RNA sequence: CGCUGAAAGCAUCUAAGCGGGAAGCCCGCCCCAAGAUGAGGCCUCCCACGGCAGCCGGUAAGGACCCGGGAAGACCA
RNA sequence: CGAUGUCGGCUCGUCGCAUCCUGGGGCUGAAGAAGGUCCCAAGGGUUGGGCUGUUCGCCCAUUAAAGCGGCACGCGAGCUG
C-alpha cells in the first residue's frame, strides 16, 4: 500500500475506486495499490 | 446494458410473494427472505418476477440493479442451490469430515476444525477437495472465504487452500 | 461466588512435599445467614452473614429485632457476600477444599500520617552534597504559570493504610473443619485479630 | 547567590 | 398602571410522546414549556412553566451520521480525564440522558434554570409513574 | 482483509446489507463513592406526650458526655 | 526594569505524537530467518556506567528498546549552585 496525496493510475490495469470517503487505486499489480492520505 | 430491468425467470414451483420491503422466496431446497428497499417495486407475473424503479436518479438506478440480483440469487438458491469448491494443495495438506464438521490439516501444530453454520453443509470427496453447500449465496461465499483464510495460497509455493479455478501465480525465490 | 467471614489469627509455615509453604491462618466459620437479598425485594442477590457471638446485653432493640426475624443468636458482625446463595442457613469453612484459590479482603495496617517516601516510594532528596532540609521531601509539585495549579490525584503525604485491601488468588493450603480453621498460602491484609472476608477467586 | 553581587533579586537574606 | 404580576399559579402537568421526534426540535419546545413562555402571564423570575413528562425517550430520532459521530463529553478534573461517549452508546446505556442533555443546554443558566430542569421528567419506555398527577397529553 | 452487490450487462469491501480485525476504545478486575441536593434501596426498632408545616416542655427508640483502652490516630474521627 | 531569579543537575510528574520497543497491518528487489519502507496505535515501557558544569555528544557493558518534543530552554516561597 502506497499512501500519498497524489494517487494516480500507474498501469492500464489500475482502477480508481472510492471506499468510505477515501480514494483508492486497486490493481492486479500489488505495488500499484494506493490510498490517498 | 442493464440489470434492474432484466426479467427474472422463476422455475416451477418456486413461489415468490411480495411484502413491504421484503420478498419471500420458497422453493424445493428451502426458503429465503430478501429485504428490499421500499423505493423499488417488485412485480410478479406468469413464472417471471420483475423490478421497477420510480425515477432515473442515481440512488434509484443503484438500488434497481441490486434488487433484481438479490431476488434472482434467492430464486436460484431455493431451486438449483449454491455451492463453492476448495482445493487443498501442499504435501502434508489434506482434509477430512468429522461428523458434520470439517477438519483441516494444513501444516500447523494442530488440526483446524470448522463447524458448519445453520444452513451450510460440508462435504469432502477426495481428501484434498472441499465443497461448501447451501441455499444462501452470500452465506456460502462467506463460509468458503472463511475456510480459505485458514491457510491462504503461498506467494512462492503451490501450497495452501485454493478456490476451485483460482490461478496459481507464483513469484521466484532465490 | 462463595464467601465467608473470618478473623486473621496469625502466620506460620507448614511442610508439604519437602517444601515450606508460608501460610496465614484464618478462623472462618461458622457464619449464620440472617438475611437474603432477593431481586424481587432488594434488586440484587446476596447473603447477609453473621459472625462471632455477642453478649445480648450489648445489642440494642433495632438490632435485636433484626436477629429475631432471622431466628439467630446475637452476633458481632454482619457482612454480605454478593451473588452467594447457600443451600443451608449456616456457612462453614467446608465450602472450600484444599487446592482451591481465594481472594481475601481485610483492613490493612494503619500508618497514620505517612510521609511521601513511605506512602508513595518517592526518592526523597540527597543526604549530603549540600542538600538543605529536603531529605524526605517530595520535590516539585508542578510546573509554572501553565497550568499554574496542581493535578487532582497528586501523590502527597497524608493518611495511609487502615483501608480496604483485597489480595487475590491465594491457594487454600488446608481446611480443618473441626476448628473452623482455614490455612491460606501467603499474606493477608491487616493485623492478627482483624476481620477478613474469604471469597472464591475471580481469577481463572 | 544574588546574594553576593552579580545578580540581585530573589535570593539571599537581610542587608538592606 | 403597573405591569400585572400573577399570584402563585397551579402548575399544569403535560405528557409528550418522544417516539420518532427529532432530538433538537423536540427539546426546543420542552424548553419553552418549562419556561412557561407559552403563558400570557409569563414572569421571568419565577417558575410558572409546566411540568413535562416525556415517554419513549429511547426512540428519539436524529439525522446525518450523529449516532456514530455525536460525542458526549465529561471531564473528571484529573490528568487525562476527558471521557468521550458517542450517541450510540449513550442511547444503549442511559437513553434518558440524550433528551435531558439537549433540553438542559436550552434552559437559562442559574438557580431558576436549574429548578426548571427539575420539572422535566424523562422516561425511556412507554410508561411513567406520574399517573397521580394526571398529565394532559400534548402534541408537538 | 473480505462476503454478497449495483450505479456501470464486466469489474468494484459499498452506494442497500453482512463478516474478520490491534498491547489501543467500552466492559470485566482492585479501590473511593447517594452533598448522585437526581441527597437512592432493604431489614429492624420507637410512636398516636402534655401546654396558647409554629412554640415551650417531659419522654420513646436511640445517641452523646465522662471513663478504661486500642497494630485506629497530630487534634478530631 | 517602584524586579516576570537567569544554564545544567536532582526531585516530581504530566501532555503531544512526527512511534524507540511492545500489539495490528499493506508493499518488498518478502524462500526461511532477519531486514527495508509505509500505514494504524500514546496502554505500558524506554538500563547501569567512564569523560565533561555541561544541555548535547563520544565511549564501555547490557537491552524488547535504550524515542523526539511541550509544559516560563516544566519545576530555586521544592533542593543544589
Ligand atoms: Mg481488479
Ligand atoms: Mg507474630
Ligand atoms: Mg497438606
Ligand atoms: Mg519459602
Ligand atoms: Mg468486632
Ligand atoms: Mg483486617
Ligand atoms: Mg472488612
Ligand atoms: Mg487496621
Ligand atoms: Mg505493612
Ligand atoms: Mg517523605
Ligand atoms: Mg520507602
Ligand atoms: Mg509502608
Ligand atoms: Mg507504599
Ligand atoms: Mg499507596
Ligand atoms: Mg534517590
Ligand atoms: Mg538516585
Ligand atoms: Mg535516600
Ligand atoms: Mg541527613
Ligand atoms: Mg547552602
Ligand atoms: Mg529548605
Ligand atoms: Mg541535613
Ligand atoms: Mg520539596
Ligand atoms: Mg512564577
Ligand atoms: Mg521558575
Ligand atoms: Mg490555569
Ligand atoms: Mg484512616
Ligand atoms: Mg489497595
Ligand atoms: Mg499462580
Ligand atoms: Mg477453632
Ligand atoms: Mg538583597
Ligand atoms: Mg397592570
Ligand atoms: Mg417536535
Ligand atoms: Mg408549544
Ligand atoms: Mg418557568
Ligand atoms: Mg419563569
Ligand atoms: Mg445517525
Ligand atoms: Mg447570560
Ligand atoms: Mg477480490
Ligand atoms: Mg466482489
Ligand atoms: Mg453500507
Ligand atoms: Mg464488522
Ligand atoms: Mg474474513
Ligand atoms: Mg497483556
Ligand atoms: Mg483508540
Ligand atoms: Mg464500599
Ligand atoms: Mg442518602
Ligand atoms: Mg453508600
Ligand atoms: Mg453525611
Ligand atoms: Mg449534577
Ligand atoms: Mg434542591
Ligand atoms: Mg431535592
Ligand atoms: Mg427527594
Ligand atoms: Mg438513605
Ligand atoms: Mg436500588
Ligand atoms: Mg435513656
Ligand atoms: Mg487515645
Ligand atoms: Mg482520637
Ligand atoms: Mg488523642
Ligand atoms: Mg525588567
Ligand atoms: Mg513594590
Ligand atoms: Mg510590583
Ligand atoms: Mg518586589
Ligand atoms: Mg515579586
Ligand atoms: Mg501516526
Ligand atoms: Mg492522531
Ligand atoms: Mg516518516
Ligand atoms: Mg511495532
Ligand atoms: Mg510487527
Ligand atoms: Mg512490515
Ligand atoms: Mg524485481
Ligand atoms: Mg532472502
Ligand atoms: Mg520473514
Ligand atoms: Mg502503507
Ligand atoms: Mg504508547
Ligand atoms: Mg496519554
Ligand atoms: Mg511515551
Ligand atoms: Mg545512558
Ligand atoms: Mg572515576
Ligand atoms: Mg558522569
Ligand atoms: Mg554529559
Ligand atoms: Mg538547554
Ligand atoms: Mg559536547
Ligand atoms: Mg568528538
Ligand atoms: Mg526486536
Ligand atoms: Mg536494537
Ligand atoms: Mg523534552
Ligand atoms: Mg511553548
Ligand atoms: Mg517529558
Ligand atoms: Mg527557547
Ligand atoms: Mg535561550
Ligand atoms: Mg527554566
Ligand atoms: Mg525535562
Ligand atoms: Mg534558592
Ligand atoms: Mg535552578
Ligand atoms: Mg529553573
Ligand atoms: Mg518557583
Ligand atoms: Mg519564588
Ligand atoms: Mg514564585
Ligand atoms: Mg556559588
Ligand atoms: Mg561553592
Ligand atoms: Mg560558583
Ligand atoms: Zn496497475
Amino acid at each position: 500500500m502506497k499512501v500519498r496525496a497524489s494517487v494516480k493510475r500507474i498501469c492500464d490495469k489500475c482502477k480508481v475506486i472510492r471506499r468510505h470517503g477515501r480514494v483508492y487505486v486497486i490493481c492486479e499489480n500489488p505495488k500499484h495499490k494506493q490510498r490517498q492520505g | 446494458s442493464r440489470i434492474g430491468r432484466l426479467p427474472i425467470p422463476v422455475p416451477k414451483g418456486v413461489s415468490v410473494e411480495v411484502a413491504p420491503g421484503r420478498v419471500k422466496v420458497k422453493g424445493p431446497k428451502g426458503e429465503l427472505e430478501v429485504p428490499v428497499s421500499p423505493e423499488m417495486r417488485v412485480v410478479v407475473e406468469e413464472g417471471v418476477v420483475r423490478v421497477e424503479r420510480p425515477s432515473d436518479e442515481r440512488r434509484h438506478k443503484s438500488l434497481h440493479g441490486l434488487t433484481r440480483t438479490l431476488i434472482a440469487n434467492a430464486v436460484k438458491g431455493v431451486s438449483e442451490g449454491y455451492s463453492k469448491e476448495l482445493l487443498i494443495k501442499g504435501i502434508g495438506y489434506r482434509a477430512r469430515l468429522v461428523g458434520r464438521a470439517l477438519e483441516l490439516t494444513v501444516g500447523f501444530s494442530h488440526p483446524v476444525v470448522v463447524e458448519p453454520p445453520e444452513g451450510i453443509t460440508f462435504e469432502v470427496p477426495e481428501p484434498t477437495r472441499v465443497r461448501v453447500s447451501g441455499i444462501d449465496k452470500q452465506k456460502v461465499g462467506q463460509v468458503a472465504a472463511n475456510i480459505r483464510a485458514i491457510r491462504k495460497p503461498s506467494a512462492y509455493h503451490e501450497k495452501g487452500i485454493y478456490y476451485a479455478g483460482e490461478p496459481v501465480r507464483l513469484k521466484p525465490g532465490k | 461466588m462463595k464467601g465467608i467471614l473470618g478473623v486473621k489469627v496469625g502466620m506460620t509455615r507448614i511442610f508439604r512435599d519437602d517444601r515450606a509453604v508460608p501460610v496465614t491462618v484464618i478462623l472462618a466459620g461458622p457464619c449464620p445467614v440472617v438475611q437474603r437479598r432477593t431481586p424481587e425485594k432488594d434488586g440484587y442477590t446476596a447473603v447477609q452473614l453473621g459472625f462471632l457471638p455477642q453478649n445480648p446485653k450489648r445489642v440494642n432493640r433495632p438490632l435485636k429485632g433484626h436477629f429475631a426475624k432471622a431466628g439467630v443468636e446475637p452476633v458481632r458482625i454482619l457482612r454480605e457476600i454478593r451473588d452467594f446463595n447457600p443451600e443451608g442457613d449456616t456457612v462453614t469453612v467446608e465450602i472450600f477444599k484444599p487446592g482451591e484459590r481465594v481472594d481475601v479482603t481485610g483492613t490493612s495496617k494503619g500508618r497514620g500520617f505517612a510521609g511521601v517516601m513511605k506512602r508513595w516510594n518517592f526518592a526523597g532528596g540527597p543526604d549530603s552534597h549540600g542538600a538543605h532540609k529536603i531529605h524526605r521531601h517530595p520535590g516539585s509539585i508542578g510546573n509554572r504559570k501553565t497550568p499554574g495549579r496542581v493535578y487532582k490525584g497528586k501523590k502527597m503525604a497524608g493518611h495511609y493504610g487502615a483501608e480496604r485491601v483485597t489480595v487475590m488468588n491465594l491457594e487454600v493450603v488446608d481446611v480443618i473443619p473441626e476448628e473452623n480453621l482455614l490455612l491460606v498460602k501467603g499474606a493477608v491484609p491487616g493485623p492478627n485479630g482483624g476481620l477478613v472476608i474469604v471469597r472464591e477467586t475471580k481469577k481463572a | 547567590s544574588p546574594g553576593n553581587c552579580a545578580s540581585c533579586s530573589n535570593s539571599a537574606s537581610a542587608n538592606c | 398602571m403597573k405591569t400585572y404580576v400573577p399570584k402563585q399559579v397551579e402548575p399544569r402537568w403535560v405528557l409528550i410522546d418522544a417516539e420518532g421526534k427529532t432530538l433538537g426540535r423536540l427539546a426546543t419546545k420542552i424548553a419553552t414549556l418549562l419556561r412557561g413562555k407559552h403563558r400570557p402571564d409569563w414572569t421571568p423570575n419565577v417558575a410558572m412553566g409546566d411540568f413535562v413528562v416525556v415517554v419513549n425517550a429511547d426512540k428519539i430520532r436524529v439525522t446525518g451520521k450523529k449516532l456514530e459521530q455525536k460525542i458526549y463529553t465529561r471531564y473528571s478534573g484529573y490528568p487525562g480525564g476527558l471521557k468521550k461517549i458517542p450517541l450510540e452508546k449513550m442511547l444503549a446505556t442511559h437513553p434518558e440522558r440524550v433528551l435531558e442533555h439537549a433540553v438542559k443546554g436550552m434552559l437559562p443558566k442559574g438557580p431558576l434554570g436549574r429548578r426548571l430542569f427539575k420539572r422535566l421528567k424523562v422516561y425511556a419506555g412507554p410508561d411513567h409513574p406520574h399517573q397521580a398527577q394526571r398529565p394532559e397529553k400534548l402534541e408537538v
